């Protein structure tokens, strides 16, 4: 993450980022709007970053420190650079309908008013095929990854050493091979349930409330899919027992 | 100190969000309560031994059968969850969530957790219960439906006021390094 969005995301909720004075101005009901709206970006903000560790951290580091066998960084890391353009854009978004907000002479007063037709944006259309067809084969190499980490790790020393010394820093104890995996896969359900409290207090315009709504079926949609299209794969498992 | 990792499972409503948030946070939210938990490494001390306790939850994905189990890889101590204010939550408990988890985790502890113990004496909540010939879960139904499960044990707790919530976690280290 960069240091500008670190900083416009560091607060607990939108009602302790914005200057007091700001949030006296608005009723309760914007404020705890705005609330949900802060976390649905600052967990998308968070998403992306665990991104970047698999990217850039963990895979890069991996090809240009190991010597591991062709086909291995793949499988450890499958679809991580199309989950990267999935999301670093989708964020980008969110990022810049903030930044439209801003009140003049502020970088952290803003009110969001109209989200739903962003997210309609994103859970429709190529770019919600791209999500399903991405998740799909992401979550059906979930277990296979896991297994590959566990034995490269048990097996090979230099392996070990690099997790061991790239995972050291506190600001990763979140974030090992196995936690960024399952960070990612967890991330499409919580959608629904950001954006169903969002609709919660967005009552007050109707088009709004009916943009989130037709949102929320979206990506209820969306997961229905990639739940349907899921099988997990195993490394060595036979015809045999595939078709049976 | 050794990495063990729990995951929470149960109902929709159960609070298991809730229950994740007020253990993992360094003070009590009084601002803002988060909708979702991402994860966490607790550093728990408990009987003299360290541990790193990787803390999962299962929400938004009740209704997904085949992401859902995702979760499961490597479990070392299960919370099942049920609301006290709930007493449907607590018959889900063995006719789905506990095959489930004894299928995806074998000879993992499962701790029974039920939770919200503040609304069992709370009259808005008995009122409601009331219209549907119901009352709120009592500590026995709780007791006898952990041993019916084969539970590791049962425990209480609050997530509103804090009451139980660092035991439950202390009792499932401890779950997890048998
Ligand atoms: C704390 C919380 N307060 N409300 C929440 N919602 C979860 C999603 C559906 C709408 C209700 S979480
Ligand atoms: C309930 C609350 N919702 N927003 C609040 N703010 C004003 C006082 C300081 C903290 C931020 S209190
Ligand atoms: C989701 C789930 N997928 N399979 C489950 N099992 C329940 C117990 C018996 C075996 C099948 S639950
Ligand atoms: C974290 C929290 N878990 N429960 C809380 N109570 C106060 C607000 C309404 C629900 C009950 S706060």
């Amino acid at each position: 993450s960069m240091e500008m969005d670190e900083k416009d995301f560091a607060a607990d909720s939108w009602s302790l980022a914005v200057d007091s004075s700001f949030l006296q101005q608005h009723k309760k009901e914007v404020m705890k709007q705005q609330d949900v709206i802060y976390e649905l970006i600052q967990t998308e903000l968070h998403h992306v970053r665990t991104l970047k560790i698999m990217t850039r951290l963990f895979r890069t580091g991996m090809l240009e420190e190991l010597h591991l066998e062709p086909g291995v960084v793949q499988g450890l890391f499958p679809c991580v650079d199309e989950l990267s353009d999935i999301h670093t854009r989708f964020l980008s978004q969110l990022l810049e309908r903030r930044r439209q907000a801003l009140c003049p002479g502020s970088t952290r007063n803003f009110v969001i008013h109209r989200l739903g037709d962003l997210l309609i944006s994103q859970f429709s259309g190529p770019s919600a095929e791209q999500m399903c067809k991405t998740y799909s084969e992401f979550c059906s190499r979930h277990s296979k990854a896991l297994k590959l980490y566990k034995e490269l790790y048990a097996r090979d020393k230099r392996f070990q050493q690099f997790i061991r010394k790239v995972t050291r820093p506190a600001v990763l104890k979140r974030h090992g091979v196995q936690e960024c995996i399952l960070l990612v896969t967890q991330r499409i359900t919580k959608y629904p349930l950001l954006i169903s409290r969002i609709l919660q207090h967005s009552h007050g315009i109707e088009e709004e409330r009916q943009d989130l709504t037709t949102a929320l079926g979206l990506v209820k949609e969306l997961l229905s899919n990639v739940d349907e299209g899921i099988y997990q794969l195993e490394k060595g498992a036979r015809l045999q027992e595939i078709y049976n | 100190a050794i990495r063990k990792k729990l995951v929470i499972v149960g109902d929709g409503a159960c609070g298991k969000t809730c229950l994740l948030i007020v253990f993992s946070k360094d003070q009590f939210p009084e601002v803002y309560v988060p909708t979702v938990f991402e994860n966490y490494v607790a550093d728990i001390e408990v009987d003299g031994k360290q541990v790193e306790l990787a803390l999962w939850d299962t929400a938004g994905q009740e209704d997904y059968d085949r992401l859902r189990p995702l979760s499961y890889p490597d479990t070392d101590v299960i919370l099942m969850c049920f609301s006290i204010d709930s007493p449907d939550s607590l018959e889900n408990i063995p006719e789905k969530w506990t095959p489930e988890v004894k299928h995806f985790c074998p000879n993992v502890p499962i701790i029974l957790v039920g939770n919200k113990k503040d609304l069992r004496n709370d009259e808005h909540t008995r009122r409601e219960l009331a219209k549907m010939k119901q009352e709120p879960v009592k500590p026995e139904e709780g007791r006898d439906m952990a041993n019916r499960i084969g539970a590791f044990g049962y425990m209480e707790c609050s997530a509103k006021t804090k009451d139980g919530v660092r035991e439950v976690f202390e009792m499932a280290t401890r779950a997890a390094l048998q």
